[PDB]
This record gives structure tokens, C-alpha cells and sequence, in this order.
């Protein structure tokens, strides 16, 4: 029962930053990953970050743009997204695993849109 | 007593870190697989 | 095309099986610490 | 989501069960599924696993011999065969889409096996 | 550009280590594999190797072959041990996700008694 | 029961392969690692290999060495490239949850 949160509406080219967290459930422990859904496609990873913080992975469509970080003292685990690209809207979702095929529950998401309309 | 801990401490944290580290590669793996499917 | 698709899935099924052996691993190592602590 | 346990009961030293692993409405087919069982006031331990293509079991030393694990994909269930049952063997045992206790964020009820005369 | 050399004949139960040498381009950083033509069968994966040292390795052979590289000369082996006649096939090696355009002539491996 | 071999002086960005010869009771079927002792430090965990020849490495050597076995022959390997100043130590191999008491004399290993 992980919640995502943050993202919203940017410019192309602006940046936002997800936050990922789970109220009560210390995520100490656990990988965290990052997915993201377009319209009509297929979940693709993001990036994700081990337990101890001493890994992050990034998919190559991002790497340079996009970090990934933990906090355990509050419990979450972020990614900033910079110079973010139309292509990168989706719905993005948290997971404690980096492999899609392990998670047995997506959130609702949190929607990234990049636009010049607002 | 003491050494063993860190010992099996320090080598269970990278047993931890080669899982995250494969369950990625199959992640991406799985992705590249899709792609082929779509090309077909 | 064929080809290379029944070489992605062989493989992806070879990390898939690591996965599990290696998560067994871990779980194998986590008792054997949880062991020792407690023969303290 | 929700994995349900089942089969568990009363058996004098030596007897047998058959734990059940379920999830209506939710295929496993493509889930590692591990056997934990927890004794009481011990530690949860890790008894048995199957991968998903059912290609690799693995079986803790002390269970080695009498346990065996198996799925059948059109139940929709993964079994955990229990024989020579011992009274060491005696917790609640659980059921899990992972075979790292650690991976693990919902344990079911779990089922109560029980062993002795 | 690749150039598989080290097989040959052998009885069951023998041992073979086969070697790849890659181009640099096709090897530096990027995962490297086997890959084996039985028979009258297609080609298969075998195992591959990441650039730094994670294994995995197919099911029929796993726990008698070990894949190793050598990231200073651009080259890959694989260490077969406990060989069984089913691992008769020519093998060849490339990069994980194989480069449709470039195989190599491969090493022809066979076991029999 | 065991016999480590292989270690020496080497340059920063060199080369060693160690070598530990087991007893079969030690080896065969068993996870062998190797483990390291630097200078006035406590004896740490390095790497792992299993009988079917999966592996994991500490962070500080992970993708620089490579650990192998030979079963037939009950000896386990570390093949270590691109050595830096830190990774001088005693380097020790043994069955691999490591057992007090159950240790060989080593293999120094310097590097400048």
C-alpha cells in the first residue's frame, strides 16, 4: 500500500519532484523501484534504489535527468525529475521491487504531464 | 564472535544488493522482449 | 527474428530462476545471523 | 494481494499434511511462492520454495527429505507435501509470493500445525 | 567480429574451455554470452556474463559450465565441465542480446564415446 | 586442510589470481569465500561462490575481482584486477559462513 505523490502539469523542459512513501510501514528495508505507464502502452521501469542506498538504476531513456534518492529518518524515497520531455508523461507508480514482475499492488499513481498548454 | 557478525552481516547486505541488482536486469530484460514481440 | 526471441525468453527464465535461488540464499544467510546473534 | 493458507490440523509423530496456498481470483503462475512457518516464541523461519516455471525447489536442511513443494497452475495452488512430521515441526506455517522473509509486506493468518502425542 | 576458438572432441565426462575474442566495440561494457547450434536443433543461449562478473546460465547446463571474461583483452570463456553427448553443437558467442548481423564462424564441440 | 598460495607484491592497476586448496570435507557442496584481513583491521568478507557457481562480492571489490572454483580438483580462486592500495591484506579463503578457528595461514597481498 505504497502512495506515490507530486507530479502534476510542467513546461517542457522544467522539472518535478515524486515522492514515494507508505504511512506507518517503515521502507527501511525494502528496494524501492519506479515505473511509469504512458497512454496505451506498456509499464516500463524508471529507476530504483536498494535497501541500503549504496545502488540506484536508471533506464537509459533518463539517465542524466532523472535522480533517485532515500530518506529512512522520513521514511521516503524521492526521484527528481529534471529537463523533463513530453515523453515523459505517464502515470508513475511505486514499488518495493525493481522488477514489475514481482509487485502484487500498483497505486492509483501519481499523473506527470509535460506540456506547454499550462 | 564479534568478526563472524559483521561477516555475515556485510555478506547477507550483498546478497540484498545482487537481487536488486538482477531483479533490474530483468526488468530490462523483459523489456527488450516485449519490443521483439511488437516487431513481429 | 524468431530466433532471437526464443533466446531473450530462455534467458529471462535463467535470471528469473536465480532470482529465487538467490533470494533463498538470503533468507538462508538472514537465519543463520538471526542464529548467531542469539548464541551471543 | 490476499494469499490464504489451508490443510493445517493435528498429527501424531510421524503422520502427514498437505498445506495449501491460495489466491481466488489471482493467478500466481507467474510468483515465486515460499513456505515460512513461525513456532512459538521462536523466530520466523524459511521452509520450502518453489520458482515460477516450477524449474528449482528448495527445502530448509532440517525439512530436507520429509517436505516436498509443488504447484499446479490450473488450481491456482501451490502445495507443501509435509511427512515424518515431527514435533519440532510444530508453528503456524505461512505462505508468501517470495522466498526472502525480508520481501514479504503481508503475512496471511497462516495455518496452525500442530504435532504430538 | 568475433572469433571463437577451443573446441573439439572429447569423451563424456571430459572437460573444454572455449574462447572468444570480441571486438572492444561489441565487448566493452556490455554483457557477453554462449550460445550453442545441437544438431538439427536452433541456436540457444547459454549463459552470459555482465561486465562486471554477474552469471546466469540455461538450465541444461547450469552448474557444469562457468562463463568468465577478461575485461583487459576483450575476451570471454566458458569453462565446460561434466560435458554430456547432448552437449554436442558448434557454440558461439556475442553480445546478450546477439547481433543479428555478426556471427562468427563459431568452435565445433563434440562429445561422444 | 587448507593451503592459500598466489599473493605477492603488485603495482596499483595490477593483477593476482590466489589460489586455496581444500580439504573435501571442507569444499565439496559447499559455498566457498574468500575473506581479507587489512593491517591492524578485523578480518572482513569479500566474496562467495556456491557449488553451482553463482557469485556475489563486497562493494569494495565487486566488478574488479572474480571468484571461481574448480570441483573437481576442491580449489577455489580469486582472480583480482585493477588492485588499488586498499586492498592490501591477508587474504584468507574458507567454507563460507567462516568458522572460528578453522583458518589458514593466508596470503599477504601488497600493493604500491
Amino acid at each position: 500500500q505504497l502512495q506515490e505523490s507530486g507530479g502534476g502539469l510542467v513546461q517542457p523542459g522544467g522539472s518535478l519532484r515524486l515522492s514515494c512513501a507508505a504511512p506507518g510501514f517503515r521502507l527501511d528495508n525494502y528496494v524501492i523501484g519506479w515505473f511509469r505507464q504512458a497512454p496505451g502502452k506498456e509499464r516500463e521501469g524508471v529507476s530504483c534504489i536498494s535497501s541500503s542506498a549504496g545502488s540506484t538504476y536508471y533506464a537509459d531513456s533518463v539517465k542524466g535527468r532523472f535522480t533517485i534518492s532515500r530518506d529512512n529518518a522520513k521514511n521516503t524515497v524521492y526521484l527528481q525529475m529534471n529537463s523533463l520531455k513530453p515523453e515523459d508523461t505517464a502515470v508513475y507508480y511505486c514499488a518495493t521491487a525493481c522488477y514489475s514482475s514481482y509487485v502484487t499492488y500498483w497505486g492509483q499513481g501519481t499523473q506527470v504531464t509535460v506540456s506547454s498548454g499550462r | 564472535l564479534e568478526e563472524e557478525l559483521k561477516q555475515l552481516e556485510e555478506e547477507l547486505q550483498a546478497i540484498e544488493e545482487q537481487l536488486a541488482q538482477l531483479q533490474w536486469k530483468a526488468q530490462a530484460r523483459k523489456e527488450k522482449l516485449a519490443q521483439l514481440k511488437e516487431k513481429l
